[PDB]
């Protein structure tokens, strides 16, 4: 029962916080924005099984 | 798990706008009565538990409560409907993209098959 | 699970030893389990105690376990039958024997045999059928 | 040896923990606690969280404070336990130092530990980063983004708190 | 407690609720956890006695002692991935500790043992809510990482669950307590298909919810906590312990009531996956719960036990507060069987 | 004859 | 992963042991809960300063403001408790059974 | 009333004032409190309640007039005055139904208070009804069980209820009542033996004055001094008991007082206690009887407002 | 002697209801010790925990 | 009244798992199962290797 | 009424029902194979959104 | 109720007692 | 009869009005709503 409340409303009440490699104050970068940011890009849209 | 995930999904939606497609449920469709069943019942125990006449008393009351049971049964059937014809929808697509995990079996008549006789005796 | 795995590994109806061995092995760690947990809900007086209610309950279990063992094992060899469930169901109803005995009492003995017995038989038939306890996932 | 001054802090800080797990008096627990909160500020400072690390500090003395009243007033005992005051209670520092050792001796030496998960015994100077914050604190522009990224946490927070004043208040009218 | 305190508080463990079903981060369900937790306390000791206080003590203990195990969860999770979100958990260590402190939330056994002492202690309304909405956040949660749990866990979880709610209520003369175990054995069947179909846990979910909104309604009317008190009622309202019988039974789980739907369901859901054996078993340790539900329907309404001269006086005055959803709650509870091809609604 | 029902013995029990 | 996070997920396990392993005391297990709080705020601090996840450092002090709600949940607890038997004792939440 | 009310700003506090207040007149059979009882509320401008008879509750629901004894009660005094002792149990039977009695009126008086702000006078009060129980016990018409089940029950239902600011005792010497009760002429009261009334004296002054008189001042007043209620509502006027419970009293306590004595119901609910005496158990053929007469009697078969027989209209539409 | 009491009556009821009837008694009575005391059942969930660490990985 | 109530409701209450008892019970309960499941099995055998082995007349058994 | 109408109606009947048997047997193997691969509408698990990732230039170069 | 039949008899206080609720002689029984 | 007044007494019109005109709301807008959506089927499946 995840009503993504959020989404639906397009409120971004957590989602800010949820990964390393979003936006941060100052551009400060994550230590492994690179990474990061190559792991959501390849597991975007695919589904977790397949992203796997 | 399952359709949580189907693509395309509008978060907290409770008919899409593709419903629209499917025949709506009959207003005369056997479950429909069946919610308003429901509802009569309930009205029927509501005069009980505070000791009114069952049958007679509250008519208004009665028929709020079928009228209530009828009307979120209507929206309730048309979801019901449109998930199974996703289901069917997404099933079917999937045989068709999928054309060698599903094969067309060859069909051997009862005279090429040999089924063993097993007597009663 | 390593006693588990060594248990399945020695074959059956043979190696009767070192299948009584693992069979006495996975009774006493399942009577070392319910020893704590009867020692944690139900307190023991003593330390002395506890060890005692331990043992008792521990040598309960291996006892049970490796008769089960060795006489599954000594049936299917000498019947010669290694995947039969009879000798499983032998095996059981001499732990469950073996139950009564440690319990002195006639009626667990009889009662322990024919429901063991019975489990131990399913449990084989399991083995040899395939039967899954804990399904993986699959729809 | 100041090549590693955050292990022999970590194991203070698991010293501590044995201190007040064993269960004295309340008293001698708290003492463990306070060391303990000492202890991880120094860790944390080390590997540069000094405002967050001085914050646990400064909490947890503050709370440890009101546990000290209230032990005098309820958790309140004629004879105060200390660590060699039970056998109970010093089996389970003894048990709790000894299982420290244990395990401090046996990754120190052994190249790499696996008790649940695996520690590789090289000092923690390995892990650290090289590259350079500039004019910043990323700490302090991190713990003040709760006020301007964090409105959502800053809400439930305030919340909690009125809401915890109000649930002490009826927990404690007592009728 | 000031009714406007009240309400706030309330409020104030939904919202917890709802902060656990609506976040995607880890940190805010935690924190929805604790919300739930702070305001839940001072709620069931809304009448103070010492049952209350002791019962709210017990719950609190439990309660923080799952939270730190899930928090530790948590960070053993961002530091093995580094990602917040709910979703798959990437540490097999971090999904048995969260399984442990989700199952002791929901109180699975084996850590069952405070469900029926709190139940107890509490009032009937504190009971019900207790018992109805706390189990939507773990459950919930639970749903939603539910393919990273071990099956194995789970499964033995729920076995055991049954088990014990089973045996337990078989002793009971107290309401409360046997509403606690029936609630154990419940949830151990919602948690069996949570590796199967999440689905069928939420149908299970609502039936029960309803089942048990309408049993704690019916014995708030009766104002009845043990077994004895319950026997009176039917001198003075014999249809309120008439529906109490349709009930239990609906709870038992017996055709054609709605209670047979969830165990229904689940048992084909299981078989598909070719779980027999489990099944089997879940559905032959029900009958115990049937076996105290029509024990307490035997006292209650099918047998007439005997009553007080005093009631005399009752007879004559009316209950003065009414429920208004408890009708359509028994309605739902015992006549929704033929309408269950509509569980593709919440799917 | 009348149908038997519970007498205080039987209450006790419970 | 370094000793220190072994040293701190140590703590966190004696914590909850002694939490688990009551006494007499009820105080006493309140400061096990409070030590496992603490235990988790610096391995969450650990983790965010070594991965630079700068908007992640407000984490643990949420982390103990929660911590703190809760040990004021706990003592008001106990205060009860402790007027309604006279002392912290664990033994007194003896009525509820089962 | 609701939690709604007591929300929006309905606080019983502002309503009462000095007026407000619970007055009882006890005192030993026929020791005339009920005169002073009623010149009290007419001089005070309170409320007076007769005293809690067996038919109370038929007088406050339905109709009003009394129901047969079958159906209410099952209980007679007359009955106890011709046999004390009796196998049926008819001591503890009347004794159990006239605490429930007074019991329910005690709570229709702290609801009149509380809804109007108007004083009321009661005549003896759940507070005084355990002088008659003790005074059987010590003659030997009720067994201790007996006793022990209506301290219970006491126990569990007269705490929540606050006590009466002002007790007013007429003592008579329990000769001069002896007299009292041959020149009345009711033959079943003429057999009280002496012994009972002096353990109701006894009851009286060696546990009720000093008990309440702890809470609060008591009026104590002889016969003569009682006849002159113009100087017992004056003594009224100038007491000042500032100990005692009222005084603590706020509006939240007033609330929960207030919607616990709107439902009588729940004011009765451990009077009703699953404890199987003899004496007040009833069986399950009668009680069934019994409830089915009840439900016979005109304007109880439903709910009130809904009874057609006694002529209630619109049902289908109310 | 035999149809009527030694089978009927007396063994067909204790091998099939009787005993699993007691068996479910005894084991009802085990379940609720009706002890309550958090030290004794705190201790079953670090016992818990510990074996499902080690069972379950 | 008694006679009834001991020919039927007494026996269980006042019935001991005994020697005697127990192992009556097994030669009357489950022996002549036993003996009947000998007897039927062998004369079904042999009938089915007669028909196996065309040794059987069933001429006009067309009625089973 | 004749036998035709019961001859086919049971025709009718036949049809449909089979029609359904071999529906649900293709909906088991489908559903088994979607959570087995991942590659349907079905079982699909949520991931990161890419959205929530920031590209502009950071604090230092080498991310 | 006393009147219907008990348990094995095996104190002499409990045959007697059979004896009487039988309407038999003690020794007869 | 009721020396107390019957709290139900004679019938709330103002809650009698409610409901029955909440129920014809219902009923209509479920009728306007079948139309629509018969329409809007027929239209887009011709």
């Amino acid at each position: 029962p995840f009503f993504d409340v959020q989404k639906r409303l397009g409120l971004d009440l957590d989602r800010w916080m949820t990964i390393q490699s979003a936006e941060q104050p100052h551009k400060i970068p994550g230590r492994c924005h690179a990474f990061e940011k190559e792991w959501i890009e390849c597991a975007h849209g695919i589904g977790g099984i397949r992203a796997e | 798990t399952m359709m949580s995930g189907r693509p395309g999904r509008v978060p907290l939606q409770f008919l899409p706008n593709e419903a629209r497609s499917l025949p709506p449920p009959k207003l005369t469709d056997p479950r429909l009565v069946y919610m308003g069943f429901l509802g009569y019942c309930s009205g029927l125990i509501d005069n009980a538990i505070r000791r009114r006449p069952v049958v007679s008393a509250g008519l208004h009351r009665q028929l709020l409560y079928v009228t209530s049971f009828v009307f979120f049964g209507y929206y309730l059937l048309k979801r019901q409907d449109y998930m199974y014809a996703l289901r069917d929808h997404d099933m079917f697509a999937y045989v068709k993209s999928h054309p060698e995990d599903f094969p067309e079996k060859d069909k051997k008549t009862y005279g090429e098959i040999l089924e063993e006789f097993h007597p009663v005796r | 699970k390593t006693l588990l795995h060594k248990y399945s590994d020695i074959p059956e109806g043979t190696e009767c030893h070192r299948k009584a061995y693992a069979s006495t092995s996975i009774g006493g760690a399942t009577g070392l389990i319910v020893s704590a947990y009867s020692i944690a809900l139900k307190p023991p007086a003593s330390f002395l105690e506890g060890v005692a209610r331990t043992g008792r309950y521990t040598f309960t279990s291996a006892a049970i376990g490796a008769i089960f063992g060795l006489t599954s094992c000594i049936s299917a060899q000498v019947r010669e039958k290694p995947d039969d469930p009879l000798n499983y169901f032998i095996g059981g109803c001499a732990g469950g024997l073996t139950l009564g005995a440690r319990t002195r009492s006639y009626g667990i003995g009889a009662a322990a045999c024919a429901y063991m017995g019975l489990t131990a038989a399913l449990v084989k038939m399991g083995q040899l059928e395939g039967w899954q306890v804990f399904a993986e996932p699959k729809v | 040896m100041t090549m590693y001054i955050a292990f022999i802090l970590s194991t203070i800080f698991v010293i501590g923990f044995v201190g007040f797990s064993s269960k004295p008096s309340p008293i001698y627990g708290g003492l463990g606690l306070i060391v303990s909160g000492g202890v991880g500020c120094g860790i944390v400072l080390n590997f540069g969280g000094s405002f967050l690390g001085l914050m646990v500090f400064l909490i947890y003395l503050g709370g440890m404070l009101v546990v000290f009243g209230y032990t005098t007033a309820m958790a309140t005992e004629m004879y105060p336990e200390v660590w060699v005051s039970n056998k109970t209670v010093f089996g389970a520092f003894v048990s709790g130092l000894m299982m420290e050792f244990c395990m401090v001796y046996y990754a120190l030496k052994e190249e790499e530990v696996e008790i649940i998960f695996k520690f590789n015994g090289l000092g923690d100077w390995v892990i650290y980063d090289t590259g350079d914050s500039g004019f910043f604190s990323e700490e302090a522009m991190g713990i003040a983004a709760l006020y301007s990224y964090g409105t959502w946490l800053v809400i439930v927070t305030g919340w909690s708190l009125l809401i915890g004043v109000v649930v002490i208040m009826e927990i404690t009218r007592g009728n | 407690m000031n009714p406007i305190i009240y309400t706030t508080l309330i409020m104030t463990v939904m919202s917890g609720t709802m902060l656990v079903m609506i976040s995607s981060h880890w940190l805010l369900i935690w924190i929805g956890f604790e919300m739930n937790l702070l305001a839940m306390i001072p709620v069931l000791m809304k009448n103070f006695n010492p049952r209350a206080t002791e019962a709210a003590t017990k719950y609190f203990l439990t309660q923080a002692t799952a939270s730190m195990m899930l928090m530790m969860a948590i960070i053993i999770n961002l530091l093995y991935s580094g990602q917040w979100t709910i979703t798959k958990m990437f540490n097999p260590v971090a999904m048995t500790m969260m399984t442990m402190a989700l199952a002791m939330k929901l109180g699975l056994s084996p850590f069952h043992f405070w469900v029926p002492e709190v139940t107890q202690g509490i009032s009937l309304q504190a009971g019900l809510l207790l018992l109805t909405w706390q189990k939507l956040a773990p459950l919930s949660v639970l749903c939603q990482i539910s393919q990273s749990i071990n099956p194995n866990l789970m499964l033995t979880m729920a076995m055991l669950s049954i088990l014990i709610g089973g045996w337990g209520g078989l002793n009971q003369t107290q309401l409360r307590k046997i509403m606690a175990y029936s609630s154990i054995a419940h949830m151990g069947w919602m948690t069996a298909v949570l590796p199967y179909n999440t689905t069928m846990t939420i149908l299970n979910l609502l039936i029960y919810i309803t089942m048990t909104l309408a049993m704690f309604m019916l014995l708030i009317h009766s104002s009845a906590t043990t077994t004895l008190s319950l026997s009176h009622t039917w001198n003075k309202m014999p249809v309120i312990t008439s529906l109490m019988m349709v009930t239990l039974l609906s709870m038992g789980g017996l055709p054609p009531l709605s209670g047979f739907m969830p165990k229904w369901m689940i048992i084909q859901e299981m078989t598909k996956n070719e779980s027999i054996i489990m099944p089997t078993l879940m559905a032959m340790t029900a009958l115990l719960n049937l076996y105290f539900y029509m024990r307490l329907a035997y006292s209650s309404s099918l047998t007439m036990f005997p009553s007080t001269n005093n009631m005399k006086m009752k007879w004559q005055f009316e209950h003065t507060k009414q429920m208004k959803l408890l009708p359509t709650m028994i309605v739902l509870s015992t006549l929704v069987l033929p309408m269950t091809p509509a569980l593709s609604s919440l799917n | 004859a009348r149908q038997w029902q519970p007498d205080v013995e039987w209450a006790e029990q419970f | 992963m370094p000793l220190v996070y072994m040293n701190i997920i140590m703590a966190f396990a004696i914590a909850l042991a002694g939490l688990l392993m009551y006494r007499s005391h009820l105080m006493s297990s309140l400061l096990c809960l409070e030590g496992m709080m603490l235990s988790l705020f610096i391995m969450s601090t650990l983790i965010i300063l070594n991965t630079h996840f700068t908007l992640a450092n407000m984490m643990p002090i949420i982390l103990l403001v929660f911590a703190a709600c809760e040990a004021a949940l706990g003592l008001s607890l106990l205060v009860m408790v402790s007027n309604t038997y006279g002392t912290d004792y664990v033994q007194n939440l003896n009525l509820l059974q089962c | 009333y609701g939690p709604l009310a007591f929300v929006l700003g309905e606080r019983t506090t502002r309503k009462l004032t000095e007026t407000s207040k619970v007055i009882t007149v006890d005192g030993n059979i026929c020791s005339g409190k009920g005169r002073l009882a009623r010149e009290i509320a007419e001089k005070l401008g309170l409320r007076h309640f007769p005293e809690a008879g067996i038919h109370y509750a038929d007088s406050t629901t339905g109709d009003g007039k009394p129901l047969d004894v079958q159906l209410s009660g099952n209980c007679s005094l007359e009955k106890f005055y011709d046999d004390p002792k009796s196998n049926d149990g008819n001591s503890y039977r009347l004794q159990s139904w006239l605490y429930a009695s007074r019991l329910l009126q005690y709570a229709d008086a702290l609801e009149h208070l509380l809804s109007t702000g108007q004083g009321v006078v009661l005549e003896r009060s759940i507070y005084s009804d355990f002088v008659f129980l003790e005074a059987m016990y010590r003659q030997g018409f009720i067994r201790k069980q007996c006793v022990e089940h209506y301290n219970e029950v006491k126990k569990v239902t007269a705490c929540e209820y606050l006590p009466p600011h002002v007790v007013v005792y007429v003592d008579v010497p329990v000769p001069e009542i002896q007299s009292r009760i041959q020149k009345k002429g009711n033959p079943h009261e003429m057999k009280i033996t002496a012994a009972y009334l002096q353990d109701i004296e006894n009851a009286y002054k060696k546990t009720f004055l000093p008990e309440m008189s702890e809470k609060c001042e008591v009026l104590q007043y002889s016969a003569r001094e009682a006849e002159d209620a113009e100087k017992v509502v004056e003594d009224i006027e100038y007491l000042k008991c500032d100990k005692g419970p009222w005084p603590d009293q706020d509006d939240r306590t007033f609330h929960r007082l207030r919607m616990l004595v709107q439902n009588k119901l729940e004011v009765l609910n451990y009077t009703t206690i699953p404890v199987y005496l003899p004496e007040i158990t009833i069986g399950a053929h009668q009680s069934d009887r019994v409830f089915q007469k009840f439900t016979e009697l005109p304007g109880r078969k439903y709910s009130p407002g809904y009874n057609e027989d006694v002529g209630d209209k619109w049902i289908w539409l109310k | 002697k035999s149809a009527s009491s030694l089978l009927d009556l007396i063994w067909l009821e204790t091998i099939l209801p009787k005993t699993t009837s007691f068996i479910q008694m005894k084991m009802s009575i085990m379940v609720s010790n009706q002890k309550g005391l958090i030290k004794l059942y705190f201790l079953s969930f670090l016992i818990t925990i510990m074996i499902s660490m080690t069972l379950f990985n | 009244i008694r006679w009834t109530y001991a020919r039927s409701a007494n026996i269980y209450p006042n019935f001991r798992p005994t020697p005697k008892t127990s192992l009556l019970g097994a030669l009357f309960g489950i022996g002549p199962l036993f003996f009947w499941y000998y007897v039927f099995k062998t004369d079904r055998d042999k009938k089915e290797k007669l028909i196996q082995e065309g040794k059987l007349d069933q001429t006009f058994n067309i009625s089973y | 009424d004749g036998p035709e109408k019961n001859y086919e109606k049971t025709m009718a009947i036949l049809q449909i029902e089979a029609e359904k048997a071999e529906l649900r047997l293709k909906e088991l193997e489908v559903r088994r194979l979607m959570r087995a691969r991942g590659d349907g509408p079905w079982y699909q698990y949520p991931t990161i959104d890419k959205a929530l990732i920031d590209h502009s230039p950071k604090t230092t170069p080498d991310n | 109720k006393d009147m219907f039949p008990g348990p094995y008899p095996k104190t002499p206080e409990e045959r007697a007692a059979a004896a009487k609720k039988y309407n038999m002689r003690v020794e007869d029984y | 009869f009721y020396i107390r007044e019957p709290p139900h007494g004679s019938p709330d019109w103002l809650k009698v009005g409610l409901t029955l005109g909440t129920s014809v709301f219902l009923w209509i807008y479920l009728i306007k709503q079948h139309k629509e959506d018969v329409l809007e089927y027929k239209r887009r499946n011709g």
